[PDB]
């Protein structure tokens, strides 16, 4: 009933329930930045600091998911994630950091992706638990 | 054609699915049927099968002085030849001509097959009571609280000794858990269930019994072997009665029991039962005694010397083994019948791990909110 | 025929199960029964296994000098032979003729076998010696001191080798504790300090008594020895009354008084009880004295020499030991004769934890009430 | 007297130790000796325990149809009876008269008992399942990630509960590994995958052979079955030659070929070798076929029926099993039938260590060659 | 007374320190001497002690038909009464009048006493080879070096994985040590050395033997008991010869052996040897058989009925037990003859701990110097 | 004679110790503040320091009291818990309910709080007693 | 041969072989201070800092020795140390910190005491090891 | 097929890895310094930084080389040890034996040192090989 795949599902669930909130915070910070002297400069820079800071966690979570579902023989779900790998590579090439449209659009798309992956992981885990 | 008296013991002789629309020798089926077919092909005769009225094989009575069953049918001309599991015995060899054994067998052991491998989700808590687990949890949180207080109001000699006493505490706790777990695993490991009869004589937890009417107890009685002597002593002074009536009950009472009862019966019947639903039995201990089944025939007959040769020919050609496989294993409804730690023993650990991880993520998110909002914006 | 007079005391003179329907010698069974059978086989004669009337072995009246018991039946013609557990004494041999002892025995100690004692508040220290525990504590505090002496006495290559050696040390200590605790909890060897009567005499915690009416009591009264004299001093000046009036009474007292009572009785009866139910007794030490049961016969007789030779013949043949193993061990019921860890085993750990915690807390409070006081007033 | 012709094959016809000085039947000893003794006791006659000349059991020439062996001595008057392990066959029964089998047996597999195998580079993972190991690794890295996500994603009440649950987890994991490893190293249960001939047929790693001259080989040639046909296919197309020319040769091959050779032979000889020196063999599985050794006697005789009844009388009395236990098990030499931990058991640990170390080192080097490059060029 | 023939067997009859300046009954000393003194006081006679010429007790020869030893001296008037360890036997009771047993005894076991409790200083390294210990040390220092390099040149992803692999490494190492140590301790714990004869029949590591001339093997022979039957089978098929010549050699060969050999002898002699230097023997197993020693006298005598009474009187008064204590225990030269871990098993741990502590103090002092001097002053 | 309640009670009174100590220290602090209510700067520094400490000594109260309640819950002790709940209710009220006037109210609060905590310490001692030997 | 007292002896030995050097450093620092503007003030104060700092170690070592030889049933040696306990108490009362004479004299006396206690501990340990 | 030498050799070449890396980095540093030998301040800062790193990269050399020698000693490897001792002798000599002239000498030293360390890396690899299968 466990098969070590339910564990990866649980982990990814706990780990993406943070990314949904992270992306919601991205969206709200974009809404706040929509207002585009020293006061506003600070209100923008102190937030863009955290914005640029909390990018490595995405790499971490995604490499973790990939590795787990790779050595866990969970092949179906890996294909659902490798395109995001190619996207992250094309972003590391050079990120568009003219700058708000792509930001908000990628945030929306990634939020939808994570919100759907949460449900998909819960689904696969509920199926793997009652497989007996 | 030639009369052939037999008996309705499975799987030797059995009826078809619908024995109402069937007539003649085509009604029956079983090992003995193909055996008789081969004997006919060898000696070249047409035969008619019959069933014994008394449903018995044969034996005398201290007063009647008359052989009953198929042996009686053979003695008193009621049948010209018997093809059935007619055990060979001294008393019977003095009145008929047993052929050479077409099946050698003996007494065996039968037990409830072991398949109990469903460990609880939180079995890892069994080594020591849950009381200690709760005490451990609350001691951990209390020590954390004390360290927090100390390091907060007096920013040492207190931290050092709380650390030392916690070192002692965990040193003893991990070891108290590990040692009891090792005891559990070891005691569960060095339990040789059974491999022979002596494995039962030198123990009394797994009781065992025989039938209340048969040559099994007779073999156990008037026996010199100290093992069987002790076993007869046990079964005779047993309470409740290890002995039982017809085999079906002795089988069911071990089917229900987990590992407490064993039934000593005929090895062949044990193998047959092992290949029938619900497939919860097994035979491992080698046969104790050594006997055989043979094709009988009236003493003053002409087929004895023409039947022994056929039996030996079929035994050498391997036809008898073929038929035994056909009617015990091929026809078997049970075709299928570790040391490491399966995850099932440790699942709860990972369950609580992920629970704590999710709780920590929740706490961190709400703290991030209550901090950033209230400080920067609110 | 011969008048074989005996007495009812198992496992010597036992009534068969179906004794109400049977009327003869087949009713009786036991050791003395087969003994008399073999005695007759040796000599050759007919015997009627009668029973004594008053149900006593043998003694005399101090006033009327009348010999009651089997002694009277032999001396006064009421019987011809007494195949019974008749103890050999100076007075009896002065009037009748005893055979050579067919069963040597003596007084022995019976105690309930060691049950799992109360865990012990500080039982978790048993796996390791005590000096080891003290050495561990002091190594810990000394290492703490040294680590403190490389931060103020110097600003590392000292906290590295120290860390490594401390790692090694604590590793081996954890392992040595876990291994020995596992050894303790796996096999659970039981041993009591009572391996003889000397131990009973030295200590005074567990008591002991004897049947107030019997040669056993008078033996302790008699036979002044540095050990038994002390035991008589004890049992004469000791409350409550340790003595009893019957055997089963003393056995039940031993049982319900599991760890503070022992019973002194014939070794044969003790071995007999040790094999019967509930298998909660055991004989310890060795026979304190040496007595022997022997056949009896009137002074002027003819079977005297014949039976005296038959007894030795059987003793040399190994038949007496055979009958003994039959009626004591083969008949024996006790032929055969893991757990979780409750808090009672490790309560001392939590006691020590809370103690050190409160101590650290007091230290922190008195340190704060000085630090803040000095920072405020100065 | 009677001419009891036999043949020298232990433990049936053995020469006594002091046979050079003795001249008669007292020289011989074994199973068949006591067997003939009891046969005479039953019937009553004098016998001269002679021996066959050519040292063969029995067969015929395809051209001269001359019956060599004890078969010839019985048919050609040279002998009156053959109490020897004479296998019963169709051809022999066509010329002489066999008694009922006094010893049932069959072909069986002999293999050297499981010796301590090579440890295994990654044997230290056996105490725990594999999925458990993967789950442990990934729980570790996930906890690391989470701890990383409460320092940059937030500045604790998250590093506290996480620390506690991780403490619990690693505690239980250490304990579950230690306990199972101790269970493994304490008892050391041995089991081989060869529990039948089916297993031998499936795999092809360990080989097997048979005495190139004997009924065993022809049995595999004959008796086409899905299993034995495959074994004949193997042994016919397989190099080097698995067959041998004698028994002791095959036994020595099994011994020196400890883990890649099995021998198929009579179960009686196998049980005999299993009890002799050096106690480095064991019989596995069950008899593949069913044969029986039986007394022989010329076609027209008088002892035929008498001996045929005596054999069954003994089989029912339990005397044949007694003589067997005497000359196979009581005479048995193998009545009876901790270590440190070498590096070979845990080499994988050091391999993994050095691997991870070099990996971390490469990572650090490529991180430095980027950090310094960016700080210099930019 | 009155002639008194005896024998020079210790401690029954022994000479004084200087038997050159001594004459008469005052020359000898021992149990038998005080026994004869008491018998004289009882019957009121003056006696003269003598020693048997042949140094033997008594027995017939298949040809001479003459009793030898003290039995012969009694038969042929050479002595009027015998006071010595003259065992009671059927053949001897037919020619003399044995008194009642003044000492009941039998056959016992003797073994090398266990006192080996000298563990090596560094015994804690035995669980796993020293190879692994060196590898562990150097792995520790290598990991420390790698961490130092990483944290120095690149002030992460490398520290994290080195920490994880070190976690794995130590997890497996502490457990590999603990489990093997637990196996050692357990296997050493559940070894029941011996408690009876059956404890020897069911094992073959500790050999055992008897004397080459005596009634001991005779009792072992012609015995029904399966235990003694198996023991005779073992001793008869033993190699080298378990049997031995005069008791002194059988004693010395177990004195030298550690636990491999046992000597079955007379219980009384075993108790005597147990109370003599070098005090390296013990008797634990209860007596197997049951025999006794008695005061003999010619058949047609007048002291038999006057000697049996005295023997019984002294047995009841407790004088015989007094003399036995006097000559076995009071005269004994050996008046004296755990589960936890003694420090001796762990001493090396503390040795190396203090070595490392001192090395660290030295390093810290020299670093303090080389730092303060060179920085501030030099 | 442990039943998870002896440990709970002893570990709870160990904390009630510093609880009483902090109550008495708050008593003394408010006493000196009410008595006091270059010299001006000294008084300002002193009151700043004391209020800093007070702020530092708030969270432990809530922490250890919530711990008491949670432990009494997990130990099925349904009499001590009911005695401690009102204090938790009062804390939850204090969150959204709260120099010259504030000082006296805080003094009264601390006095009653000390009384209650001393009473609870003695009750827990007696409970550990008649639960450790029964 | 060990008896847990040899361990206390070894520990005190390793622990006083540091005090001998500490007292030698005290003596040498006193010799340097014998020279009694800003340069000298610093050369004096930076050393008196360590001087006043390394006083708690004395309390630690001495309490350790006392406790060890107390619960170790080593009664003879405890009497050889309790007078130093009374001295430390009289010093904690008020230390004379006019100031150099007492300092150097106590340093000399304590150095001799520790140098003799080293030999005494080695003696007792060598006797306790070969007691068998 | 372990004999304490496979672990030693693999753990030693793992260190020789960064040893070679640091030798090559010193090569590159001295190359850029010799090529270079506001702009003045930039060069001063660069040379200060590089020499700071150099100073930081000295102790590991001695540490890991002494470790190699000690391990080869404790492993009874008497051929590798003799090949490494001369370098330790040279270090002990360097302690009391040592911009324009110093740079070239250090360049030559680092070149020969890289050559020796690469040779030793390959020798240790081959030794682990023919000691792991024998």
């Amino acid at each position: 009933a466990f098969t070590f795949a339910a564990f990866c599902y649980m982990l990814s669930l706990v780990l993406c329930a943070a990314l949904i909130f992270f992306a919601i915070w991205h969206i709200i910070a974009f809404d706040e930045l929509r207002t585009d002297a020293r006061e506003r400069l600070r209100n923008i820079e102190r937030i863009c600091f955290l914005l640029r800071k909390l990018v490595l966690p995405e790499y971490s979570i995604h490499s973790l998911f990939c590795i787990m579902f790779l050595c866990a023989q969970e092949w179906l779900t890996l294909g659902l994630n490798v395109p995001l790998l190619f996207y992250h590579f094309w972003r590391y090439f050079h990120c568009p950091a003219d700058t708000l449209s792509y930001c908000q659009k990628e945030a929306w798309c990634k939020l939808a992706f994570y919100l759907l992956s949460f449900f998909y992981y819960l689904y696969c885990m509920i199926y793997t638990l009652v497989s007996s | 054609t030639v009369v052939v008296t037999t008996i309705l013991e499975s799987p030797y002789v059995m009826m078809k699915k619908n024995h109402e629309m069937l007539e003649g020798n085509e009604r029956y089926e079983g090992y003995c049927v193909d055996l008789a077919a081969e004997i006919a092909k060898h000696c070249g005769f047409k035969y008619k099968l019959t069933i014994v009225g008394d449903g018995k094989y044969g034996a005398r009575d201290a007063d009647t002085k008359i052989w009953n069953g198929m042996v009686g049918e053979l003695v008193y001309g009621k049948a010209d030849i018997a093809i059935a599991p007619l055990t060979i015995t001294l008393v019977r060899e003095e009145v008929i001509d047993f052929s050479k054994p077409f099946m050698s067998l003996g007494i065996s052991i039968m037990i409830k097959k072991p398949q109990k491998s469903k460990p609880g989700v939180f079995s890892f808590l069994d080594p020591l009571a849950y009381e200690i687990w709760m005490c451990i949890v609350f001691a951990y949180i209390g020590v954390s609280v004390v360290l927090f207080l100390v390091s907060r109001f007096s920013p040492s000699l207190s931290g050092r000794i709380v650390g030392g006493v916690w070192w002692f505490f965990t040193l003893i706790i991990i070891s108290s858990y590990t040692a009891n777990l090792a005891a559990f695993l070891t005691v569960e490991r060095m339990v040789s269930p059974i491999e022979s009869a002596e494995d039962l004589s030198k123990q009394t937890e797994i009781a065992y019994g025989t039938l209340d009417s048969g040559s099994t107890k007779e073999f156990f009685r008037r026996s010199k072997i100290a093992v069987f002597d002790k076993m007869w002593t046990y079964m005779r002074s047993a309470e409740p009665s290890v002995f039982v009536r017809t085999t079906a009950e002795g089988v069911a009472r071990v089917r229900k029991s987990k590992g407490k009862y064993a039934y000593l019966l005929e090895s062949t019947m044990n193998e047959y039962i092992e290949q029938r639903k619900p497939c919860d039995t097994m035979k491992v201990g080698g046969n104790l005694d050594s006997k055989g089944y043979g094709i009988a025939t009236p003493k003053g007959s002409s087929l004895g010397n023409a039947v022994n040769l056929a039996v030996l020919k079929l035994n050498e050609q391997g036809l008898l083994d073929k038929l035994k496989n056909k009617w015990w294993y091929d026809k078997g409804e049970c075709g299928s019948g570790t040391s490491a730690l399966s995850l099932s023993n440790v699942a709860g650990v990972f369950y609580i791990l992920v629970g704590g991880l999710g709780l920590a993520m929740l706490v961190a998110l709400i703290e991030f909110c209550y901090k950033s909002r209230a400080e920067a914006k609110r």
